[PDB]
C-alpha cells in the first residue's frame, strides 16, 4: 500500500522530481509553472506526499474566475485547473481523495467570498468521466468546460 | 483561461442552468462520500 499525507500548499522544500502522472503537460506544470502563479498570486497549488516523506504524489491547482456577457453581473467562479496523481499510486485512488480536497475547499472559500460554481475542463473524455462519476455537468462556457454549483455551508 | 467571456443569448443559457436546480445529484454523493484518510 501507499499512504499519504493531508493536501497542503506547494513550497519550496517540496520534492516534484520523482513526480510521474503519465501527462508531461501536468508533471511539467508541477516542476515550472506551479511556483511562479503563486508568488504571482494568480493560482494556488495544493500537493499530497509520501508519509514521512516530501516526494509529492499528486497534486491540484486553484484559481478565481469568472463570467460575464460582451456589453450577478460578472458570475463568481473557481477553477479547477490542474488534478493529477502520479502513476505509482493506481488503484488507491487518490484522484477521488484530492478532488475532495478541493470541493471542500472551495465550499469553505465560498463561506467567505461570494462563489458560485466550480469550473474544469475535460482534457480527454476520461477526465470528463471522472467529472461527471462525481458531479460536475456539461456547461455552456465551452464543450469541455464543466460545472459543478456551490451551495452555502449550513 | 479564468474570465469566460459570452454572447447575450450563451450568457442567458449559463444563467439559467446556473439558477437551475442542482444536477448530477447522483455523482456529487459519490464524491461527498469519498471520506479520504490523510496522514
Amino acid at each position: 500500500e501507499i499512504n499519504v499525507t493531508a493536501p497542503a500548499l506547494l513550497t519550496d522544500e517540496h520534492i516534484l522530481q520523482p513526480f510521474d502522472c503519465g501527462n508531461e503537460v501536468l508533471s511539467n506544470w508541477l516542476r515550472g509553472r506551479a511556483m511562479k502563479n503563486q508568488m504571482l498570486n494568480a493560482s494556488r497549488t495544493f500537493v499530497i506526499c509520501l508519509e514521512d516523506t516530501l516526494r509529492i504524489v499528486g497534486y491540484y491547482s486553484l484559481a478565481t474566475g469568472s463570467v460575464t456577457h460582451a456589453e450577478p453581473n460578472p458570475v463568481p467562479v473557481v477553477l479547477l485547473g490542474r488534478l493529477a496523481v502520479d502513476v505509482c499510486t493506481r488503484g488507491h485512488g487518490f484522484g477521488k481523495w484530492l478532488l475532495s480536497d478541493a470541493i471542500h475547499r472551495v465550499v469553505n472559500l465560498a463561506d467567505q467570498v461570494g462563489i458560485k460554481a466550480v469550473m474544469v475542463h475535460a482534457i480527454d473524455d476520461d477526465a470528463r468521466a471522472f467529472y461527471e462519476r462525481f458531479g460536475f455537468v456539461q456547461s455552456v462556457v465551452a464543450p469541455n468546460t464543466l460545472f459543478y454549483k456551490v451551495l452555502e455551508h449550513h | 483561461q479564468r474570465l469566460f467571456v459570452l454572447d447575450n443569448e450563451r450568457y442567458d443559457s449559463f444563467i439559467t442552468q446556473l439558477e437551475a436546480p442542482v444536477q448530477n445529484a447522483e455523482g456529487r454523493e459519490r464524491l461527498m462520500a469519498v471520506k479520504p484518510e490523510w496522514k
